[PDB]
């Protein structure tokens, strides 16, 4: 409740830099999200440790 | 397997009794038919105007 | 001269005129051939072909049953139900050693679908016996119905949304000690109704098929679907069966089993093709068969699994069927007609009904329970057709040479119903004796092939499931002409689907060119007299010619104009594919091209997807332009249910709030109402900030909301 | 407003507030399906009835402020009544017609955009070209063949995704917000469709047709392509032939051969590796084919091929049960064998290392021009049936089923020695080696083969040695039909085992695919 | 082979102008096929001196094959409604253009 | 047929409580091309109040 | 089930899952909840631990 | 002739539906036709329509 | 939730792993096996499917 009233998708790309706000996401829940600060992806994740563990079990 | 060569069938045997009857909706065969061989009447179209 | 069209077969053989013998092209108009004491018929005729078996008491229902498996040796050729289960374990273990594997990947398949499937499939069935009510009812509305009584009854599991979960709900609800039914009186003033059921009232009611053939209620359609599903995942592995494949891959069966028996034969060989029908089906399937079959089956899976594909047979082996209505009593002397329901033709005398009727009742009489009989042997028709279509092809693989160990060996087909065997032997005594060894299995296994339908001729030439196979030629009539009328969804939908229809039979049906233009200007025909839409320009005197007079005087390219609106109609072979208003988009008049195609007309309506575009007949798929044309017609019109609309009003705003809702099914976590909340109050604060509304609809509306809020945290 | 009062009315009452506070979004649909109506049946029967009636077509409230009650001919348009189960008032067709001829008009400028796809199948149409009818004997194979050209050729899960950004903007699931490929596509649709009124589900449909891809089970005789299978009631008959051609645009990709390529590729460098699995599932995790990762290719895409095969197998799927020998998708179909390892001494003093099957199988073989049937018992060649387009086909096909087949008769019948290696310089397991050389000459081992006549039925007909049509006498077990077989019509996928070698074993012991067996040609990436 | 060596600018071929009266796609389904036929023999070792293309229906189709009228006698076609002697008709006129002065 | 069962059904639904005279009427076409109109009969329904 | 947990994971962590599953004389294909919940719990670990 | 009858609206749509009659016909025909056209590679519609 | 609220990693780790779950949540509920998964768990461990 604090970040303020629940905004509408479309309207958050008034959003500045790292701000976080309250957004309604599918069908019909709220939740908060936030900009980007990190340019990575969910796409190396686990990697290192799938190495790591790899070498492990090995 | 019974052989079944030529000789073996037989024609099949229809019920007795009276003559059967018509049981058609319609006359088929022996309808007659009043007839109008141009239908340029006034208010032409309608079944009753017709008949 | 009399004509005498049967001469025809003199010169057109009987395979290539094979249309001729087809009477009807559709429905006939009468649909008789079902009663009462056709039940009866069939219960006392069930239990003759068993009745050699033993007699035991049911503990639970108090219902005699009976026991044929490993009755004596049938020892004359009357249809016997007396199978062994040794023998169908042998030939079991023979059919699994043939095809390895085949069981345990079905048995993986089938606990995949236990596993994902859900409650609401069984609204997709068709008419069935809710209990609740004691009467058939809609598939959808019985299954909320049962719901209902359920969370009544304090069961909920089938809250979960899981078709296991309402078969573990039906689990708690037949061990239950009394079961508890609530009606309303809808007028004049409202009431209300309690009924209580004892344990074997709730029993015999789960265990109870209503015949209007039959329909078991929700109790035992899932544990069916689940067997079903199995049995389908183990005949898709088997090139001999007959199911579920459709038209075109039949013809590709048929062929490869008579090329692979016929071109294998040596010059030294005959070979000879059975075309055959079993004697009655459901009739001497008994229900211990398959349960032995499934447990061979499902050997070495988990418990749970066999258990719930063993509930079925279970349960139909002690099942019971309804007598119908009842009977009708008329009285010449005073003209009086009554009615008599058939519960109380366990205690009327036997004078008033005709000495069949007679002989039916006092044979059946032994066998009433609660007004219902109870069938143990045999089965009912549309259930397990897939299961017996394994066994029959289980038997027929038996039939190789190795198991055979003499020169005679058998293939062919099996599709429940009917089959088609194929023998190879050295001479004809070869050939009667393979022949005698298959139909002697075949009747250990409880299987028997209709002496008088069946008949023996060299191969080349069979029918199998109206499809008669003539020497490589296949001509199929299995469901014969399609019905070209219009189909009666509205204008733009039943024109694409009639032009539709036309352009698949032309592909599969094998129809010709000029009968595919006829069929076209058939439909023209009555496409255009059934929507009173005539040519703008003729002269028809319906209620809609005078606005369509109006509009033709008012276009100027009067090609363009839609059928429906009075237009010429420019279909052929060429473009039967092609929809309608983008078949003649080029010529329609800015105007009438504006008018026709405007997003804001109010006749336009659209349904969920499943709904959009497509027709339930089996269903079908068709393409049109969503234009004024496509309106919905008028809806023509004790319930446990208060509402009958309920959730139909509930799902209903929904879609307002979340129009995604009716394309994809929708995924949250949050309860509805907070969705809704939520999404008012975001889109009122966003409708103010725009400058569309002003202070008191927001201060309304805010209000609402909070007090929706306090409504539902109470 | 109007949507929250409703809501207010709706939780007043106790079941209402119950169902709506009980039930979570996620199971919305399946209080969807708890429709307590009645399903018409014959709906024919039904319009039929209804058509008569004065207003059996339903319209909504606003329709009273734009169509007056009567027309200039007094006849009354809609009725101030209403449905049974909602407030849509009561019109008849004259109200219809009276909106088309009278109706406010507007542009239709986005209906061409949303209905490409009808649109584009009145340009192949308008554009084609005919050809003079041919009437002959046909023969329609049956086989899988595509529906809608024009399509994206993507998942349904795809689709979904794109309609719900371009038509449901501010409704999108958290896999969007928590995405990042953000497919041109979907930028192309969002800027073709700014300010359209059509109705938003429309739009929705329209674009799932648009964008999916569909395949059928037809009897097709000539072109396969998706726009030669649009017209096939126009092209193929019963007896009769049209030469038809469509005159729009074709969109045949290239992926599949680029992945058979990445496929050969791997197999073929992986094979010599140390540890063939992990090395092969790194190269597949961080590899792109043209802009998208492979591992959603391999997913997605249909393939059949040893290397792609074998892939499946080390990264875990399911996989056909059948191996394409010889340019042939096997497939069997009766009997059980086992597999036996055995030393075979050839015509040229060669001694090979095989593993025969030992058994009464049966199989069926699909080719690019041919459709074979064989059943072979323990080391003996007992029956084979082939049929093909042209001669050469049915040679190559009667080829590998006899290599494959791998009888001690022909092995006496080997002349020169087979000592094939692949362009790697990787020795070539014996069968192959052995299709390779009866490839390059086989007229010794027709010779010494086998002959035998052959009773003359309709249908089929023989082969001499020489491959040519004989209706008197042919080989042993060796015959052609003069009507087309029908292909394969299911495929059984079962779990399989996979060694660090690649090879992969059946349950049963048995092995399946090799790397070896993969084809070493080379081709180039798109 | 060596001059079509000596080019590195092939994009995907598409149809900029096309044949108003008659077979566009098929053209660039030949034009494809001829590419794929020279890469595939630039993939042969022993290459002979010429190469013939195999039977496509994109071939045919271009080249007129399977547009060309059949043969039948005059007396089992008479009954053609629309079955007129060639068309020896004078070509319609055409006005003067300028590319055939810069020719 | 097709004539007589058409008007039939429309006027069932169209005269749901009335007693309808329903002429049999049939068109046609003369060697001479003229649009003939023939009267086969006539046909009196009941009542139609049929569900 | 079982095939949504080895498309939507990394192909190791099913791995992983597998062996440590097999540890326990287990197979996937008669229990499925437990080889999903593994394959989240090695996930979330592996997540916990990545990028620091 | 006047006489009682009865008729059922699954009848009356099935008397409406009797044009369908027609295509049956063709379609026993035209196989024919086809199946002579398939042994000898030709046309036969004049040969049979007009011969 | 965590002891004393002292989650260790950054609010974007936290982030990726909340946000991770919730896909796979929504994805486990789009393909019909969330109700399941849920259900299996009792306290500390999961079940087998009991029938
Ligand atoms: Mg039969």
């Amino acid at each position: 409740k604090r970040y303020g009233p629940a905004l509408s998708i479309n309207e958050l790309s008034n959003l500045a830099k790292g701000e976080k706000a309250n957004v309604l996401i599918g069908q019909g829940d709220v939740v908060l999200v936030m900009k980007r600060k990190r340019d990575s992806s969910i796409l190396t994740d686990s990697q290192t440790a799938t190495k790591r563990i790899r070498m492990a079990i090995n | 397997i019974e052989p079944f060569l030529r000789t073996t069938p037989r024609p099949l045997r229809l019920p007795d009794g009276p003559p059967c009857s018509q049981r058609s909706k319609f006359l088929l065969m022996d309808a007659l038919k009043l007839s109008i061989e141009d239908p340029s009447h006034e208010g032409e179209g309608i079944p009753l105007y017709d008949a | 001269m009399d004509v005498n069209p049967t001469l025809l077969f003199l010169k057109v053989p009987v395979q290539n005129a094979i249309s001729t013998t087809f009477p009807y092209t559709g429905d006939p108009p009468y649909s008789h051939g079902t009663g009462t004491g056709y039940t009866m018929d069939t219960v006392n005729r069930t239990h003759k072909y068993s009745e050699k078996g033993k007699w035991t008491t049911n503990t639970e229902t108090g219902a005699p049953q009976l026991n044929p498996i490993d009755g004596p040796l049938p020892e004359d050729n009357e249809p016997s139900g007396y199978a062994q289960t040794d023998c169908v374990l042998e030939a079991m273990a023979f059919l699994e050693e043939s095809h390895p594997g085949i069981f345990e990947n079905s048995c993986l398949e089938t606990m995949e679908i236990v596993q994902q499937t859900r409650v609401d499939k069984l609204t997709q069935g068709r008419q069935t016996y809710d209990w609740t009510l004691n009467r058939n009812q809609p598939a959808a509305t019985a299954l909320a119905n049962t719901i209902e009584v359920f969370r009544s009854n304090g069961l909920t599991a089938n809250e979960s949304g899981r078709l296991i979960d309402f078969l573990k709900d039906v689990m708690d609800s037949m061990d239950k000690e009394e079961m508890e039914i609530t009606t309303h009186f809808q007028r004049r003033t409202i009431g209300k109704k309690k009924q209580r059921l004892n344990k074997r009232s709730y029993l015999i009611r789960a265990l109870t098929l209503n015949t209007m053939i039959a329909t078991p209620g929700m109790q035992i359609r899932g544990f069916v679907y689940f067997v079903e599903a199995l049995a389908r995942s183990i005949c898709e592995k088997l090139e001999q069966s007959g199911l579920p494949v459709g038209g075109n891959e039949k013809k590709a069966k048929l062929a490869n089993v008579v090329r692979k028996m016929m071109t294998n034969s040596q010059d030294t060989e005959l070979s000879f093709t059975i075309t055959g029908d079993n004697t009655k089906w459901n009739e001497n399937q008994n229900p211990r068969m398959f349960l032995a079959m499934i447990t061979y089956i499902t050997r070495n899976q988990p418990e749970w699994f066999r258990n719930v594909l063993s509930i079925a047979p279970i349960m139909f082996s002690n099942k019971m069927a309804r007598l119908g209505k009842g009977y009708m009593f008329e009285s010449k002397s005073m003209k009086l007609r009554t009615q008599v329901p058939a519960e109380m033709l366990a205690n009327i005398d036997l004078k008033y009904f005709n000495k069949s009727t007679r002989e039916k009742i006092e044979k059946i009489r032994p066998l009433l329970i609660d007004g219902t009989a109870s069938l143990s042997p045999g089965m009912m028709m549309g259930m397990f057709n897939m299961l017996s279509t394994v066994l029959g092809v289980s038997i027929l693989n038996l039939g190789q040479k190795k198991y055979t160990k003499t020169t005679y060996w058998w293939d062919g087909l099996q599709s429940s119903d009917d089959f088609a065997l194929i023998v190879n032997a050295p001479n004809h005594e070869g050939i009667q004796a393979g022949v005698d060894r298959f139909y002697r299995t075949c009747k250990l296994v409880g299987i028997n092939m209709s002496k008088k339908k069946s008949y023996i001729n060299r191969t080349g030439t069979f029918e199998f499931t109206s499809f008669f196979y003539r020497y490589g030629f296949v001509a199929n009539f299995s469901m014969e002409l399609p019905s070209f009328g219009v189909s009666g969804i509205n204008e733009s939908a039943d024109m694409s689907v009639g032009v539709t229809v036309i352009k698949n039979n032309m592909i599969n049906n094998d129809l010709g060119p000029a009968t595919a233009q006829m069929a076209l200007q058939l439909f023209i025909k009555d496409y255009r007299y059934t929507y009173r839409c005539h040519r703008g320009d003729t002269q028809i005197q319906t209620r809609r010619a005078f606005e369509l007079g109006k509009l033709w005087e008012q276009t100027r390219s009067k090609a363009g104009l839609l059928v429906s609106d009075g237009g010429p109609n420019l279909y052929n072979i060429r473009n039967l594919h092609i929809p309608e208003v983008c078949l003649k988009w080029e010529l329609m008049d800015e105007d009438y091209q504006g008018r026709l195609c405007n997003p804001m007309n109010p006749f336009v309506s659209h349904k969920e997807i499943d709904s959009v575009n497509n027709a339930v007949v089996k269903s079908m798929e068709y393409d049109a332009v969503a234009t004024t044309h496509s309106w919905i017609p008028k809806r023509n019109r004790r319930g446990i249910l208060e509402d009958e609309q309920m959730y139909q009003k509930c799902c209903n705003l929904f879609e307002k709030f979340f129009p995604s809702s009716s394309y994809r099914r929708p995924v949250g976590i949050s309860s509805m109402v907070e969705a809704m909340v939520s999404r008012a109050r975001i889109d009122a604060r966003i409708d103010f900030e725009s400058g569309r509304i002003k202070k008191e609809e927001f201060a309304e509306i805010m209000k609402i909301c909070s007090t929706i809020e306090e409504l539902r945290r109470q | 407003m109007e949507r929250i009062k409703e809501l207010r009315d709706l939780m007043s009452q106790s079941r209402t507030r119950e169902i709506l506070t009980k039930t979570t979004v996620d199971h919305m649909a399946i209080i969807k399906k708890y429709t307590s109506g009645r399903q018409e049946k014959n709906p024919a029967l039904r319009m039929k009835w209804m058509m008569a009636m004065k207003y059996p077509i339903t319209a909504d409230k606003r329709i009273m402020e734009m169509i007056p009650e009567r027309n200039e001919q007094r006849q009354t348009l809609w009725s101030k009544t209403n449905d049974a189960g909602s407030d849509r008032v009561m019109v008849s067709p004259l109200a219809v017609t009276w909106w088309n001829r009278n109706g406010p008009t507007t542009s239709t400028v986005h209906y061409p955009k949303v209905y490409k796809t009808y649109f584009e199948k009145v340009e192949r149409l308008k554009h084609g070209t005919f050809g003079p009818v041919h009437f002959r004997n046909q023969v329609k194979i049956r086989r899988r063949v595509d529906i809608n050209p024009g399509h994206a050729d993507l998942s349904a899960k795809e689709a979904q995704d794109v309609i719900m950004e371009v038509v449901f903007p501010n409704e999108v699931g958290a896999r969007i917000l928590t995405s990042e490929s953000q497919l041109t596509i979907t930028k192309e649709k969002k800027k073709e469709l700014q300010d359209c009124k059509i109705a938003p589900l429309m739009v929705a449909y329209m674009l799932e047709r648009e964008l999916v891809r569909k395949t059928r089970f037809l009897p097709v005789a000539g072109g396969t392509s998706s726009v030669y299978i649009e017209v096939l009631h126009l092209t193929q008959g019963t007896c009769w032939e049209q030469m038809y051609t469509p005159g729009g645009e074709v969109r045949n990709d290239d992926v599949d051969q680029s992945l058979i390529i990445a496929a050969r590729n791997i197999v073929r460098r992986a094979t010599v590796s140390a540890d063939p699995l992990a090395s092969l599932l790194e190269m597949c995790h961080s590899t792109q084919i043209g802009g998208v990762r492979m591992v959603d290719i391999l997913r997605q895409n249909p393939t059949e091929e040893q290397a792609v095969d074998i892939c499946k197998a080390a990264m875990g799927l399911r996989i056909s049960s059948s191996f394409s020998f010889g340019g042939f998708t096997f497939k069997r179909t009766s009997g059980s064998s086992v597999k036996r390892e055995e030393e075979v001494l050839t015509g040229n003093l060669q001694t090979l290392k095989i593993r025969v099957h030992e058994g009464y199988e049966e199989f069926t073989m699909v080719g690019r021009r041919a459709t074979a049937i064989l059943r072979k018992a323990t080391r003996r060649l007992i029956q084979l049936i082939v049929s093909g387009k042209d001669e050469q086909s049915i040679a190559e096909a009667i080829i590998v089923a006899m290599v494959f087949s791998q009888e001690d008769c022909m092995i006496k019948a080997v002349r020169g020695d087979l000592n094939f290696v692949n362009r790697a310089n990787q020795r070539l397991n014996p069968m192959h080696q052995l299709l390779r050389h009866f490839q390059k000459d086989a007229k010794v081992l027709f010779q010494n083969w086998g002959i035998e006549p052959i009773d003359n039925v309709m249908g089929m007909i023989g082969i001499l040695p020489d491959m040519t049509p004989s209706t008197e006498m042919s080989l042993r077990g060796v015959r052609v039909s003069k009507m087309g077989v029908d292909e394969y019509s299911s495929t059984e996928r079962v779990v399989v085992s996979i060694d660090r070698f690649l090879r992969v074993r059946d349950q049963r012991g048995n092995v399946l695919l090799s790397p070896e067996e993969v084809s070493e040609t080379q081709g180039t990436e798109k | 082979i060596k001059c079509m060596k000596t080019f590195f600018g092939w994009k995907e071929p598409n149809i900029i102008k096309p044949h108003e009266k008659g077979i566009n796609p098929n053209y660039l389904l030949t034009w494809k096929q001829v590419l794929a036929e020279l890469q595939d023999i630039k993939n042969e070792e022993k290459i002979p001196r010429t190469k013939n293309m195999k039977k496509t229906s994109q071939l045919k189709w271009a080249l007129g094959e399977n547009m060309a009228p059949e043969k039948v006698d005059f007396e089992d076609c008479k009954d053609v409604n629309d079955l007129k002697q060639y068309d020896s008709d004078e070509p319609e006129p055409r006005s003067l253009a300028c590319w055939i002065q810069s020719e | 047929g097709v004539y007589i069962n058409t008007a039939l059904l429309n006027a069932s639904c169209a005269a749901m409580d009335d007693f309808q005279l329903i002429p049999m009427i049939s068109k046609c076409i003369t060697k001479e091309g003229r649009r003939k109109t023939n009267l086969y009969g006539f046909i009196i329904k009941g009542r139609s109040h049929l569900r | 089930m079982e095939d949504f947990v080895r498309q939507c994971f990394n192909p190791m962590i099913v791995e992983l899952a597998e062996k440590a599953m097999k540890e326990y004389g287990e197979d996937p294909k008669i229990e499925t909840n437990k080889f999903a919940s593994i394959c989240t719990h090695l996930e979330v670990c592996f997540m916990y631990s990545d990028f620091h | 002739y006047v006489r009682t009858n009865g008729t059922s609206k699954i009848k009356m749509k099935w008397g409406m539906e009797m044009r369908r009659c027609l295509l049956q016909s063709l379609q026993q025909i035209e196989s024919m036709i086809e199946a002579e056209s398939s042994v000898k590679e030709k046309d036969l519609t004049k040969e049979f329509f007009e011969n | 939730m965590a002891t004393k609220a002292d989650y260790t990693l950054d609010e974007e780790s936290r982030a990726r792993i909340k946000t991770r779950l919730f896909t796979i949540r929504q994805e486990m509920a789009s393909r019909g096996l969330w109700d399941s998964f849920r259900q299996s768990e009792r306290g500390e461990e999961t079940i087998e499917e009991r029938f």
